[PDB]
C-alpha cells in the first residue's frame, strides 16, 4: 500500500451537525433525522445543540456529526453517536433491523428521492439548495446526488409499465419493516429506542415529501397503514411545530450556520470541492486531504498517529508538474541549436 | 574546399560535422569531387528532417548547400488501413528535438476491433548513421478478439534497434515486455479460451529480417521477398509467466509472362511457423509448460488464406478459434490484367488458389504425468512437434480458390474477391461468397 | 453443397486437454491448487457459500482455481459441465442457476424463501460481515503476506503486474466498504472514496462484533442446531459459515495485546457462549465429514 490503503499507525453540553430542514422535517437526512429524534428524546433541551452544517464544514465529512465539548471529541455516523451517549431477543433484533434499515431501506428512498430525476430536480435539489450558503449548492449536491445513486444500485432500477418493478422492490423491504410494530408498547415485535428513531427517519423522509413522482407515498398509504400511522404520530408526538422548537445554535435554524460560515470559510470549502475534479491531481488532492481530516479525528478521539506522510500530495504535484513541464518543453522547445551560416574551412 | 550549408538552424553542428568534414579531406579530380558532394547530400536528406525541395547546391569560384528544415509540431489525423476496415487515428510528432531525434504520440480509438492504442515512440540515431535507428516505446490497448471470443489489453514498452543495411534489407531487434490481459468474455466463450483468462508477463527478445525486392509491394508484378521474424521468450535472462521460441518464415515471388510489357506476373507464395517450448532458466532441458491463447497461430481470413473466415484453419472449441503451434500456408496467382486498359493502371484480374494447414501440439503417447499435469519434459516436447510437423503433410491441406479484382493503392491493397472453398476440415468455417480485403500483408 | 472433402476436426492443443477434460461438472473457486486435488474449502466466502450448499445438495463435482474473467458474470463462482463430444461443451452455469442444476431428489431446504425476520438477519451477514472481512483482510498491515499469497502470487511472478493487483484490490475493497455506512459513508467529492481514509474502522469492528453477538443470540433460539430450528440446513447456514468459517482459519491470530482489538477469528469462537464456533465444527462434520484439518 501506499499507506493511503492501510489502516492508519499511531505512536507508542454536546452540539449536533445536522443537515437543514426541508419538507416540515428538522432535516433532510435520513441519519441526521434519525439523529435529531434520538437526542430529542433521551437528551433535554438545555443539554444539546443543533448546528446546521454540510460535510465539508466538519472534519469526520460525514454529516451527522457530533461535537462533545467536554473532551472535543469528533464522532460521526448515528451508529457511532449512538455507541457514544449511552430481552436478547429485543437487543438481537434491534441489532437486525438496525443493520437491515442501514442496507435495504436506505436505497430504496435513495430512489425516490435521487435517482428520479424528476422528483430530485422539483422537490430534491431545491430544499438541498435552500440550507446552503450561496457558493456551495453548486458543488455538495451533486456530490450527495452522486453517492445516493450509487447506493441506489444492486436493485436493477433507474430513472427511464416498469412501475411494478418499484412496486416489488419496494413490497421487499416494507414486508420486512411492517412486522415489528413500531409505535407500540404492546404486541409483536419490540426493538428498542433508538432503532425506532432510525425507522422514524428512512420511513418519513419516504411518506412525507411531496413530489411529482408519487410511486412510494402510494405504496405505503395504500398497502401499509401501520407504517403511516406510525410516521404520522412519531411526528405529532417528538417534532410538533415542524422542529423549531428545537434547540438551534445561536436563535434560529438558519442562524445556527453563520458560525462556521462566514467568506473564508465558505470560499475555502467552495475552493477544494473545486480542486478535486481537475482530471488528474484531483485524485490525489482528495486523498492527501481525506487522510489529513481523518489524522485531525483521530487526534481528537484519543490516538496519536504517525503524520508524515505526504507522498500523495507529492505524487499529485510531481503527475501535474510532469504534464506542465513536458508540454513546455515540447510546444514551447528549446532555443534553436545552430545557426543559418555555418562555414567549414579547409585545414592546413 | 570552402563549404557553407545555410537554412539549417534546428541541427546540431556535430550531426551535420559528421557529414561535411569526411568532405573535406580531399588534398583536377573534378568529377570525384561532384561525386562526394552528391553522396554527402544524398546521405544528408536520409536524417528525415528536411524537405526535399531545398536541396540546392549552388556552386562557385567554392561549395554552397541551402536546406529548408520541416516544422517541428505536426498534429495529424485520418484514418488509416491497418489491415482492418476503419481506424481514426491522431497524431502528433514532434521533428527535431535536438539532432534528428523525434517523438510520435499516436491515440488511435477505433470501433472496430481495438477501441484504444495509445502509443509514445522516442526515437534517435546512432552515431550519425541515419539508418541504423532506436526506438524506445511504450504502449496501452484494448483490442477485441471476435474469432475467440475475448479481448486483450496489452499495457507495456519496448526498445527497438533497426537497421537499415547498404543493400536495402532491414534489420531489427526489440526488446518487448507486456502484461496481456484476457478478459471481456463473450457469452459463446469456449471453456479453452475460459482456462486462459488473466494476466501475463512476455518478455520476450526478436530478430526481424527483410529482404524486399519486389518492383511494387501493393501489386507486386517481378521480384521476390523475404521475411524471418524469430522471437525467444521467457528463457534465460528474461522473466515471464511464458517462455517459448517461435519463428516464421515467410517467401513470395512474381514471374512475368509474354504478351511489350502486359502485366500478366504469375505470383507464388509460402509461410511456414513453428511455436515451440522451452523451460524457464538457463537450460533447455527441462520440464516446459504448454503454450497460451495469446501466444499460438491464427491461419485463415481475407489477408491470409483467401476462402475462410477471419479465424478457421484450426482447432475449433465450438465457434471460437483456438490456436495452432506448427502451421503452413501458401498460393499461386495469376493476376491478369483488364481489357481495353493498358498495363499501367492499378486495376488486375486475380485468379488465386490458396491452402493451409494449422495444428496443435499435445502429448499423447506418453501420459504417466497424472498429478501437476501441465508441465512436459524435452523428450515429450520433442516427440509433440516431431507428430505436428508429420501431421502437416499428412493429408490434402486446407483448399479454397477463387476470382477477383485488386485495387493497389499506394498505402494498402484492395481485393474484393469471390472465394469458393474446396477441401476442409470439420469446424473450421470457411466463406463460400463475395469477401472483401483491405491492408498491405496479402498472400 | 460446395467443400468437397471435409476431414475429421483438428485436435485440441494440450493445454485446453488436461484443463477442460473431465468427466464430472467442475466448479470454479478460489482456491490453491493443493487444496483442489481434495475439494478443501475455498478462500473466498463468497464461492464457499455456494461450494457448501452444491456439497450439501448431494451433487458430484469438482473444483478448480480460477480468476474472475473466465466467468460469464463478473465474480467467480460458476459451473462448467462436463463435455459430450471432444470439441464441444454445454453452456456455463452462473451461480444464480447453481441449485437449478443441482437436480438430489427434494433440495427445497436450501433454496426457499426466508421469514421478513431471517431476512432482516441475512443483512448482518451480507453486510456487517462482509465489510468486517473487508477491512480486515484488504486494508489491515497484518494481512498483506495472506493477501499477496492468497490473491497476487498466484496471478503471476512479475513484481510490477503483482504490485498493480494488489493495489486494484485494495481500491476496489476500499470502495466496497465506503459505501455502506456502518463506518465509510462520507461525501468528498463526485467520485467514490477508495481509499481506506474514508473508512472509520472501528465503528466497521463495532458493528461486526455487535452482528455475531445478535446472530449468536438468534442460533441460541433455535434449539434443533441450525437456525430457526431447522432438521438440514439451509442457505443461511451456508451463508453465516462461510464467513465464520475463513474468521477462525485465517484471522485467529495468537498482537492482540498491543492494539487492543480482538481479531474476527477470536470474536466468533468468543460470541454468546460458543454457539457460532460450535455452529461452524456441526458445518463441516455434515459437508466435509473426510476433512480434519481445521481449527487453522
Amino acid at each position: 500500500m501506499s499507506s493511503a490503503w492501510s489502516h492508519p499507525q499511531f505512536e507508542k453540553a454536546v452540539q449536533l451537525h445536522v443537515w437543514g430542514p426541508a419538507f416540515g422535517l428538522p432535516s433532510i437526512d435520513a441519519e441526521c433525522l434519525a439523529a435529531i429524534a434520538y437526542l430529542a428524546q433521551t437528551l433535554g433541551s438545555a443539554d444539546y445543540q443543533l448546528i446546521q452544517s454540510s460535510p465539508s464544514a466538519v472534519p469526520t465529512q460525514h454529516l451527522p456529526t457530533l461535537y462533545d465539548s467536554r473532551t472535543s471529541t469528533w464522532i460521526g455516523g448515528f451508529t457511532s453517536i449512538t455507541a457514544h451517549l449511552h430481552a436478547a431477543s429485543a437487543t438481537a433484533d434491534g441489532t437486525a433491523y438496525t443493520a437491515f434499515l442501514s442496507a435495504h431501506a436506505a436505497p430504496l428512498l435513495a430512489l425516490s428521492l435521487y435517482v428520479s430525476s424528476a422528483n430530485y430536480g422539483a422537490a430534491t435539489r431545491p430544499a438541498y439548495s435552500a440550507v446552503l450558503p450561496l457558493p456551495l449548492p453548486w458543488t455538495e449536491p451533486p456530490a450527495v446526488r452522486a453517492a445516493m445513486a450509487r447506493r441506489a444500485a444492486h436493485l436493477g432500477l433507474s430513472s427511464l409499465k416498469s412501475r411494478i418493478r418499484l412496486e416489488e422492490a419496494a413490497r421487499e423491504v416494507l414486508d420486512v419493516l411492517a412486522e415489528v410494530d413500531w409505535a407500540a408498547g404492546g404486541g409483536g415485535r419490540q426493538v428498542a429506542a433508538e432503532v425506532r428513531c432510525l425507522a422514524f427517519g428512512y420511513l418519513a423522509l419516504m411518506l412525507l415529501p411531496d413530489v411529482p413522482r408519487p410511486w412510494l407515498r402510494e405504496i405505503m398509504e395504500g398497502r401499509y397503514p401501520a407504517l403511516c400511522t406510525f410516521v404520522r404520530d412519531f411526528r405529532a408526538r417528538v417534532f410538533p411545530q415542524g422542529g423549531k422548537l428545537l434547540p438551534w445554535a445561536d436563535g434560529g435554524a438558519q442562524a445556527s450556520a453563520s458560525a462556521s460560515a462566514s467568506a473564508s470559510a465558505v470560499a475555502l470549502r467552495f475552493v477544494r470541492a473545486v480542486m478535486a475534479e481537475v482530471p488528474l491531481v484531483g485524485e490525489w488532492w482528495s486523498r492527501w486531504w481525506t487522510a489529513r481530516k481523518k489524522r485531525e479525528v483521530l487526534a481528537s478521539k484519543g490516538a496519536k498517529p504517525a503524520p508524515s506522510n505526504d507522498l500523495l500530495l507529492l505524487l499529485g504535484a510531481g503527475l501535474g508538474l510532469t504534464v506542465v513541464g513536458a508540454g513546455v518543453f515540447f510546444y514551447r522547445g528549446l532555443p534553436p541549436f545552430g545557426e543559418a551560416v555555418q562555414v567549414w574551412r579547409k585545414p592546413v | 574546399s570552402t563549404l557553407e550549408v545555410h537554412g539549417a538552424t534546428n541541427t546540431r553542428r556535430s550531426l551535420l560535422d559528421q557529414i561535411f568534414k569526411p568532405v573535406l579531406e580531399d588534398t583536377t579530380t573534378l568529377g570525384q569531387v561532384l561525386d562526394r558532394v552528391g553522396a554527402a547530400t544524398k546521405k544528408l536528406a536520409r536524417f528525415d528532417i528536411f524537405k526535399e525541395e531545398g536541396f540546392g547546391v549552388f556552386l562557385s569560384e567554392d561549395i554552397s548547400i541551402r536546406v529548408k528544415e520541416k516544422s517541428r509540431l505536426v498534429f495529424s489525423a485520418g484514418t488509416d488501413f491497418g489491415n482492418a476496415e476503419g481506424s481514426a487515428y491522431t497524431n502528433a510528432v514532434v521533428r527535431n528535438i535536438f539532432g534528428g531525434a523525434e517523438t510520435l504520440t499516436v491515440n488511435a480509438s477505433t470501433g472496430t476491433r481495438t477501441r484504444s492504442a495509445y502509443n509514445a515512440t522516442f526515437s534517435t540515431p546512432i552515431n550519425g548513421n541515419p539508418d541504423l535507428r532506436l526506438s524506445v516505446e511504450a504502449l496501452r490497448s484494448a483490442t477485441q478478439k471476435p474469432w475467440a471470443s475475448h479481448e486483450e489489453h496489452l499495457t507495456g514498452a519496448n526498445l527497438r534497434l533497426a537497421w537499415l543495411t547498404e543493400k536495402g534489407d532491414t534489420h531489427a531487434l526489440a526488446y518487448s515486455s507486456v502484461w496481456r490481459q484476457l478478459t471481456g468474455l463473450a457469452p459463446t466463450a469456449s471453456p479453452t479460451v475460459r482456462a486462459d483468462a488473466g494476466d501475463s508477463l512476455k518478455s520476450s527478445l526478436t530478430h526481424t529480417f527483410t529482404r524486399d525486392r519486389r518492383d511494387n509491394p501493393m501489386l507486386p508484378q517481378s521480384g521476390y521477398l523475404f521475411r524471418s521474424v524469430s522471437e525467444l521468450a521467457g528463457w534465460g535472462p528474461l522473466n515471464g509467466d511464458v517462455s517459448f521460441a517461435k519463428t516464421e518464415v515467410e517467401a513470395s515471388g512474381a514471374l512475368p509472362v509474354a504478351i511489350g510489357k502486359s502485366g500478366v506476373s504469375v505470383g507464388g507464395g509460402l509461410r511456414l511457423g513453428v511455436l515451440y517450448p522451452l523451460p524457464l532458466g538457463y537450460s533447455l532441458t527441462g520440464a516446459a509448460q504448454p503454450s497460451r491463447i495469446n501466444d499460438r497461430f491464427q491461419l485463415g481470413g481475407p489477408n491470409d488464406v483467401r476462402g475462410f473466415k477471419i479465424g478457421g484453419l484450426g482447432p475449433h472449441d465450438g465457434v471460437d478459434a483456438v490456436g495452432g503451434d506448427v502451421f503452413a500456408a501458401g498460393s499461386v496467382n495469376a493476376l491478369l490484367p483488364l481489357p481495353r486498359t493498358g498495363p499501367d493502371s492499378p486495376l488486375r484480374l486475380q485468379l488465386y488458389a490458396n491452402a493451409g494447414r494449422l495444428v496443435a501440439l499435445n502429448s499423447k503417447g506418453t501420459d504417466k504425468e497424472g498429478k501437476e499435469g501441465l508441465a512436459m519434459d524435452s523428450a515429450a516436447v520433442f516427440k509433440g512437434v516431431k507428430s505436428a510437423v508429420g501431421k502437416l503433410t499428412n493429408g490434402i491441406p486446407s483448399l479454397a480458390a477463387g476470382v477477383g479484382l485488386v485495387y493497389a493503392h499506394p498505402v494498402a491493397r484492395f481485393e474484393l474477391n469471390f472465394s469458393l472453398p474446396l477441401v476442409l476440415r470439420r469446424g473450421e468455417e470457411g466463406r463460400k461468397g463475395l469477401q472483401v480485403g483491405v491492408g498491405i500483408s496479402f498472400l | 453443397y460446395f467443400p468437397l472433402r471435409i476431414y475429421e476436426p483438428n485436435e485440441l492443443p494440450e493445454r485446453s486437454q488436461q484443463l477442460t477434460s473431465g468427466d464430472l461438472p467442475t466448479l470454479y473457486v478460489f482456491s490453491t491448487d493443493s487444496d483442489a486435488r481434495l475439494g478443501l474449502p475455498s478462500f473466498n466466502p463468497g464461492c464457499l457459500k455456494w461450494q457448501t450448499l452444491l456439497r450439501l445438495a448431494n451433487l458430484d463435482f469438482r473444483i478448480l482455481p480460477s480468476t474472475n474473467h473466465s466467468s460469464p458474470t463478473g465474480s467467480l463462482p460458476f459451473l462448467l459441465p462436463p463435455r459430450t463430444s471432444p470439441t464441444a461443451s454445454p453452456a456455463p452455469i452462473p451461480a444464480s442457476g447453481l441449485l437449478s442444476f443441482a437436480r438430489d431428489l427434494d433440495l427445497g431446504h436450501l433454496d426457499a424463501d426466508l421469514p421478513p425476520r431471517a431476512q432482516a438477519y441475512l443483512a448482518l451477514i451480507t453486510h456487517s460481515l462482509r465489510n468486517a472481512w473487508l477491512c480486515a483482510l484488504y486494508l489491515d498491515p497484518t494481512h498483506d503476506a495472506l493477501l499477496r499469497r492468497l490473491y497476487v502470487d498466484p496471478a503471476s511472478s512479475s513484481r510490477a503486474v503483482r504490485a498493480a493487483l494488489l493495489h486494484q484490490l485494495r481500491r476496489a475493497a476500499a470502495e466496497q466498504v465506503a459505501t455502506a455506512s456502518s463506518g465509510g459513508g462520507k461525501i468528498v467529492s463526485l467520485a467514490p472514496v477508495d481509499s481506506a481514509d474514508g473508512i472509520d474502522e472501528e465503528a466497521v469492528y463495532r458493528s461486526a462484533r455487535d452482528a455475531l453477538d445478535a446472530l449468536a443470540s438468534l442460533l441460541r433460539e433455535s434449539e434443533t442446531a441450525w437456525f430457526f430450528g431447522t432438521e438440514r440446513p439451509g442457505s443461511f447456514d451456508a451463508a453465516l459459515f462461510s464467513y465464520t468459517h475463513l474468521m477462525v482459519e485465517y484471522m485467529s491470530e495468537e498482537t492482540e495485546s498491543a492494539k487492543g482489538r480482538v481479531s474476527l477469528g477470536r470474536m466468533v469462537k468468543e460470541a454468546g457462549n460458543g454457539e457460532l464456533a460450535e455452529h461452524r465444527e456441526r458445518m463441516l462434520g455434515v459437508a466435509w465429514p473426510e476433512w480434519d484439518g481445521y481449527r487453522r
